[PDB]
């Protein structure tokens, strides 16, 4: 075919890998941020739940 | 942390019942059908602030 394809199709692959390992040290920085201070949607840890909270009225008042 | 308020024995101060058990239990229906405004307004007040520093009138 001639030596403009290869040329393309080898900046075409350096392209893809450049931006993957872009993504993964994106992707351990992001881990490592969020395992530090969990804020985004990885790494929540489980809480007791609200829902199983008797809001009631007891029967003493100081409640 | 904070120094917590509680009211002094002047306004503890009542004039009690000194009235024993089964003559309380005695009366026990007529009092509480009598006035069961008063006492359930206590009690809506216990239940609501809990706390009971602010039920005491």
């Amino acid at each position: 075919d001639g030596p403009e394809k290869n040329y393309e199709k080898t900046l075409a692959i350096l392209q893809i890998e450049s931006e993957k390992a872009e993504l993964r040290l994106k992707e351990q920085e992001v881990r490592r941020l969020m395992r530090a201070r969990g804020d985004g949607p990885w790494y929540q840890f489980p809480t007791p739940e609200k829902e199983f909270i008797d809001h009631s009225p007891k029967a003493t008042p100081d409640n | 942390p904070g120094i917590v308020e509680l009211p002094t024995l002047e306004e503890l101060k009542v004039e009690e019942v000194k009235v024993s058990s089964a003559v309380l239990k005695a009366a026990a229906h007529h009092y509480g059908a009598q006035c069961d405004k008063t006492n359930k307004e206590f009690m809506l007040c216990r239940w609501e602030e809990k706390d009971p520093r602010r039920c005491l009138k």
